[PDB]
């Protein structure tokens, strides 16, 4: 019913307005999208493109950028940072 | 599409 994000990810979620430490999958996804939207990490022209270099999100993902259209790297980071 | 459109449909 819920997962616990490891610290690095929990800080990012909190910065997007998340409260607590236990969340559902969709909850994690919601705050993560709000983090990206708020900090405007996506490109204005190609909005599926997210540049995270120089942001803690990029340090956690192990990448300077990713595409929401090919989420594999995103899901790989979540499997490594979410505990059931 | 917009960022919201793409993101809201991850895992769908």
């Amino acid at each position: 019913n819920q997962v616990r994000p490891k610290l690095p990810l929990l800080k990012i979620l909190h910065a997007a307005g998340a409260q607590g430490e236990m969340f559902t999958v969709k909850e994690v996804m919601h705050y993560l999208g709000q983090y990206i939207m708020v900090k405007q990490l996506y490109d204005q022209q190609e909005q599926h493109m997210v540049y995270c270099g120089g942001d803690l999100l990029g340090e956690l993902l192990g990448r300077q950028s990713f595409s929401v259209k090919d989420p594999s790297p995103l899901y790989d980071m979540l499997r490594k940072n979410l505990v059931t | 599409e917009t960022f919201e459109h793409w993101w809201s449909q991850l895992l769908s």
